[PDB]
DNA sequence: GGACATGCCCGGACATGCCCTATATCTGACACGTGCCTGGAGACTAGGGAGTAATCCCCTTGGCGGTTAAAACGCGGGGGACAGCGCGTACGTGCGTTTAAGCGGTGCTAGAGCTGTCTACGACCAATTGAGCGGCCTCGGCACCGGATTCTCAGGCCTGGCTCGCGATAG
DNA sequence: CTATCGCGAGCCAGGCCTGAGAATCCGGTGCCGAGGCCGCTCAATTGGTCGTAGACAGCTCTAGCACCGCTTAAACGCACGTACGCGCTGTCCCCCGCGTTTTAACCGCCAAGGGGATTACTCCCTAGTCTCCAGGCACGTGTCAGATATAGGGCATGTCCGGGCATGTCC
């Protein structure tokens, strides 16, 4: 009864989502948990001293962006910052 | 435009040097100054991400050290 | 006759001289047109520091100054001399940046 | 009755385990509403990316289920994709099936 | 020849009968036999069964000889022999001699005979009893030449005599039959008998 | 203690390895050179490994511990941990 | 009797082993060698099962890339078989030699 | 008079007398200087900071530091660093 | 009031001790940090600064010069494999580099 | 051959029958027996299990042995044994030599005898009481030629002859059944059984 | 034979041609030919008239030829001679060897050649210019055994090969036609005739 | 073989090529071509005409060479031979060894060669101009083992390769063709033929 | 001569080969359900960090002029890239042997992992003050310069030795 | 007349000397940036308090190590042939090196303005705490999918034979 830490029930409704007829093996899992991981924190990391640098406490949306825009190539910078100002507008308004 | 010519053949030629090469062959030139490009792409774009990222409209020394180390080369000298 | 040195050894005196020294290879103002025109392409009315620009003319000569000592030895390796371009993609293919 | 942001925002990963690992990371003292919302929604659209293509390289496979080797594929076939996991091993993960032009018989 | 072989039937002590197969009237059945004819009808080198039947068994010792005649009492004397072409042939069999008509088939004991007096072929084997539980002994004859064979048979009929004799050559029984070689044992055999209404 | 287990890294595996890297013909010189380059690279993982267990106040190496050494040294590896 | 060409065989290995991923490199005899390493930088060390799994891994793909630079930089060279300069080149050039 | 600018020139300088009593130093060459050192610091409080995480501590000791420099200094530079560290810190503590 | 004085001064070493640990303690590496940990730190860097200084000294005076330029730096970290090692993916600034041709480029009698 | 084996039915003093089991027609069936005919139908080199069935114990020593013959009258005497193909390809057992027809597999104590005076093929196996469970003994044999195969049984019709005999070789008990070796026992059961009817 | 004949027509230097009689188709014809099939239908040793035709008279000594060889190419090489029977029963005509198949008729002149190189059997005869009121030279063949002799001709079809030549057996000319040698000429020639229609 | 021979059409200086006749696909015709395949059909020991043409006469000492091979490649270096049952019946026609595949009929003058390096066999014989009137020679192949002879080409395709060699051997021109040596030529000529347009 | 007599050829059709596929069964590895508990969500609070506006100044941008060192261009040539060729040897391929890697079962104990407790230790906060930074001044490093001295390496000339050719003498 | 020996002349190689460029050294002025001193201020120190976290003890139970046995696939040693690395040679082309012309980089000097850093005020945004509840994560039960082998099911292709034609025969 040692509980963990995992994305599997996330990754596997996403994989649904995109493709609702694919499985998962437990390596390939493991794999997908440790890119996930590493992304988080590489992004994670990249906000933190952005926001350090520039004398600011708080972790916001604009260092993650930017910081978003360094780490991912043209197109995938692209289509990740349209999709999180349209998901981060929504949920505002939503409140 | 045209300023790519203004990294001239005698300065490739030089930086070539302190390379340690001793020959040059006449195709080298605009492959140098390919490879310098793409580098300068790449670095003036994080500095200036940097830079807007900070609310500023000029591009600091510091912006270019942040660039540089992220970039995977450390330069010391200029700040930090 | 005038005198003529063989071919290599005044390339050997350059060699000698420029790698004793540390004062800068590349002209000071073209660089910076250079990067103030690669940089509109990317953010139109861009400012530049004197140290900005001074770290990255700094920082460029240093990274050819290593492509070089790279290319020179690969061409080495194929028994060769004279540097080509299949020589420096080998070099930066094999560094990872191709 | 309690609802959740990713709810709220129509989202997948979940809003209230990456503030928490934020907040636990000793990354900075204060962290935004927003921010662990921008960055759960980026790793939606990445997981998308790389299990689209995955998917679509086991499909040329005539394989049903994603293994590594679909995973491998699906990252060194996208340009940026293997640009952004340039310094990953995956395991399991074999190479892409390249041979150099020079090396094959004339 | 300077005789004739009697073919007078003769089933002596040991009950000495013929019998032969049922064997249809098929246009090229391999040997069928006409019971209204007392003939067998068959194809050049096909296996010809022919059964014997005795009352009792004759002693050990005891051969089995068959040998054929011209029917014809003009031909009587004439000894049956293979034709020119097929006497020339190479068909041997390792044991038959090139000109004998008359061929026992998968029996490692026959002999043939040339007979220095009559000039008469004749092949013989020994005479097997049939396994205490059967009914008779068959042999297995091949006819080397049809019946029209030129410079042979030349469309004659003949007979074959088959003599039941002790070791010595003395005649303990005998039968015969008379035999067309031909390409057409069925259809030839409908029409000899077809023809006996005519 | 082990001893000479070097020589367990047989010249068919290093073929192999290479056949894997699009090697087409190997020299029969290729071996030792391998061997020392693979040596080197344990000694350096191994080290990191050890230095993060012993910190710990462990004597087993854990698999995390190896895959931390891994992406300090920049190969991260992933599948037995992030 | 039948015999192959010089190549057609390496090649037909070549695609075969990139076209799977089981290990190439033997368990035991790695193991073995991570343990006699291991001797002269902590004393009766224990190793865990994935732990040497990573370990053998990490070693493959360390190997197969390192071998397809030096591949690589051979037939830069209008060669085809690999030397042991080629190894020291790559790794010079790679930057840990 | 600008705002507080910190360096470490004068315990540079502090250190190079101690070393070489006669010896000077240039701004460029102390500007090098506060680079390495700054950089060195960075690398090892982060890489502390990293350890601690792994291993669920909260707490910021001298164990996760000298750990740290072992992994990132070489061999011999290691050893004598953290000599130094072990007689500097028992000599604190006496006080 | 017990006269002040320093705890760089009370472990014998010259950077100091209490900005160390302002710096740990504002640096968001963690909550909470020990006394002994900036003292460490203090004496690696102290540690490392002497022998990075000590080599371009050297440097510089077999170069007849009694001021320490970037030149003498460069030398004194390249000079050294283990400075080298640590210092791989560093380039000092106004530095240059080693002299060295390679044997191949030699003229030949 | 100098001579033909009986194939004669003998129970004889222990009883001894042979019986076979009750597998259908269908196809991919190796190995089928035909109560109707009396004849088994199976497929080259596989397994033909043969049940020894006995009213009483022989003494130890007892000897089981197969011998295959052609059925038909005409060919009994050739010797019935592998085509050249057969004959010369690699797939001997390590125990049986390339020529024989049948062998028996599974058995170390199995002897091959070419018969210096009949020339005959024959396949011996010490016979064992049945085991703990079954009223009978198995044997299995592999036929290493189908019935078609040209310059060998070249579609001629086969027996089988099981006899237990002492070790002197006497005669204890026979049995026989017809064999067709052939690609699809079960088709080929089917039509021979459905032609006892035309 | 280690070769075979040229067939090609060749009327030389002197002109020669052959002629044939008018013989119309009764079944029952000795000999008759058909000009649409340039053959010669014929019976067994009947009288078979062959025209030697020529523009101009060639020199004395010259003398004319008759070979036959099989039409079909792959029979050509194969030497036409009589089957056995015929060459064993007792026709010959005091001239004529028993093998030959063509026999010139009426000639004390004649000759009969068995070729040592090639093998081929040939009649040769002087040739005599017409007699004085006549246009042609006629030669009378017989040949000896039917189209359909077994172990002879065995129904392979055969020209006639007509030569002229000098006295060192020199080509002056050469003629051939088709020929049958067959019980009814006129019937068959009919029979074949109407066989160009379909 | 260590070898495989070329297979490459090479009309040569003598624009020699290959001729068939038009036989139709009568189910059991003895030889039929197919142009559509280029592949002859065939029965086993059949005449098997095949066509020589050549825009010039070569040379006297002109030799025409036949040699089969296996048509698939991985079987390109296995030489095509008899199969063991029909090497060892008794089926020579005095001329050609045992396990040659390819005879040539009616022609003495007939080479069989074991080649000692490359272990093919091969018949050869001298080539002989057509007659100043006829267009082309015709060479009578026949085939001794169907294509299905089990342990021989076992269901395999050949190529016949018919090269023109001068008198030492060397190449002057060559043609092939399929061959399929079959019981019902023009049957498995149309079902070829039929599954081209699948 | 018409009417059969009688063998031969072959298309029909069966005998009986072999692969060809489809369905069913067995074995292996994987989706979803459940219970719980603890980490996430709603609500309220303070407080301080961030947003915004005004200011100042410094430091970045733009322009003019000269001048000189560096860049551009022409041209001769030599040496280096490159293509071709020969060879020999080292490596690829195959085969029989042997060796150890792998797999499956079993043990046990070392040690990872979890929980409980409590005390040492680090966050936090207020007062102090002295260490460290900005600014100003000066002098010495030391380069920057220039010009004479010292000097090693390269090229050219001269001398000596060796080889080849011619002439003379002897056989 | 021919052959051998001796002498003389020419060519090549080696050594020595001279010249010339590059470096070293000496002085000189001079300049500007590093070192030191002083005011100040704010950040480290000290003293005390309190929560909490991790050090240690102790218990559990997991899995890593060790071993045995069997199998078989991989490794290994060797034979052999041959393709490729490497050395050598020739060629030609294109890069170096140097002289001449041009141009623009740099230094200095000045002007302007704009934006970067600073400070002050405010407000709203997030940590912290509480209360609750639902989602996510160990544990688990069976089920689903794939591969393989057995049943139909097609072709794959030889042999036999009835029909019908070919061809002899004769009162």
């Amino acid at each position: 009864r040692s509980r963990k830490e995992s994305y599997s029930i996330y990754v596997y409704k996403v994989l649904k989502q995109v493709h609702p007829d694919t499985g998962i093996s437990s390596k390939a899992m493991g794999i997908m948990n440790s890119f996930v991981n590493d992304i988080f924190e590489r992004i994670a990391g990249e906000a933190s001293r952005l926001a350090h640098y520039n004398k600011r406490s708080t972790i916001t949306s604009r260092e993650i962006q930017t910081a978003v825009r360094l780490l991912l190539p043209g197109e995938l910078a692209k289509h990740a910052v349209s999709e999180g100002t349209k998901a981060v507008t929504k949920y505002t308004s939503a409140k | 435009r045209d300023n790519i010519q203004g990294i001239t053949k005698p300065a490739i030629r030089r930086l070539a040097r302190r390379g340690g090469v001793k020959r040059i062959s006449g195709l080298i030139y605009e492959e140098t100054r390919g490879v310098l490009k793409v580098f300068l792409e790449n670095v003036i774009r994080d500095a200036v991400t940097y830079t807007e990222h900070a609310k500023r409209k000029t591009v600091t020394a510091m912006d270019v050290v942040y660039a540089l180390k992220r970039q995977g080369r450390t330069l010391y000298g200029f700040g930090g | 006759k005038p005198h003529r040195y063989r071919p290599g050894t005044v390339a050997l005196r350059e060699i000698r001289r420029y790698q004793k020294s540390t004062e800068l290879l590349i002209r000071k103002l073209p660089f910076q047109r250079l990067v103030r025109e690669i940089a509109q392409d990317f953010k139109t009315d861009l400012r530049f520091q004197s140290s900005a620009v001074m770290a990255l003319q700094e920082a460029c000569e240093a990274y050819l100054v290593g492509l070089f000592e790279d290319t020179n030895l690969c061409a080495i390796h194929a028994k060769r001399v004279t540097i080509m371009p299949k020589d420096i993609q080998l070099a930066r293919r094999i560094r990872g940046e191709r | 009755k309690a609802k959740t942001r990713s709810s709220r925002a129509g989202l997948q990963f979940p809003v209230g385990r990456v503030h928490r690992l934020l907040r636990k990371g000793n990354y900075s003292e204060r962290v935004g509403a927003g921010a662990p919302v921008y960055l759960a929604a980026v790793l939606e659209y990445l997981t998308a990316e790389i299990l689209e293509l995955a998917g679509n390289a086991a499909r040329d496979n005539k394989k049903t289920r994603i293994i590594p080797r679909h995973l491998q594929l699906a990252i060194r076939n996208d340009e940026e994709l293997n640009k952004l996991l340039g310094r990953v091993t995956i395991a399991q993960g074999g190479v892409l099936p390249n041979i150099q032009a020079v090396l094959l018989p004339k | 020849s300077s005789s004739v072989p009697s073919q007078k039937t003769y089933q002596g002590s040991y009950g000495f009968r013929l019998g032969f197969l049922h064997s249809g009237t098929a246009k090229s059945v391999t040997c069928t036999y006409s019971p209204a004819l007392n003939k067998m009808f068959c194809q050049l080198a096909k296996t010809c069964p022919v059964q014997l039947w005795v009352d009792s068994t004759p002693p050990p010792g005891t051969r089995v000889r068959a040998m054929a005649i011209y029917k014809q009492s003009q031909h009587m004397t004439e000894v049956v022999r293979r034709c020119p072409h097929h006497e020339r042939c190479s068909d041997s069999d390792g044991l038959a001699p090139p000109q004998h008509l008359i061929r026992v088939e998968g029996n490692l004991r026959v002999e043939y005979l040339d007979d220095r007096n009559t000039f008469r072929h004749s092949v013989v084997v020994p005479y097997e009893p049939p396994e205490v539980g059967s009914d008779c002994t068959t042999i297995h004859y091949n006819y080397m030449c049809n019946s029209s064979c030129m410079g042979g048979m030349n469309r004659r009929p003949i007979l074959t005599i088959i003599t039941l004799e002790d070791s010595s050559g003395n005649l303990l029984g005998r039968n015969s039959f008379e035999v067309r070689v031909c390409a057409c044992p069925g259809r030839d055999r409908r029409t000899e008998e077809e023809n006996l209404r005519k």
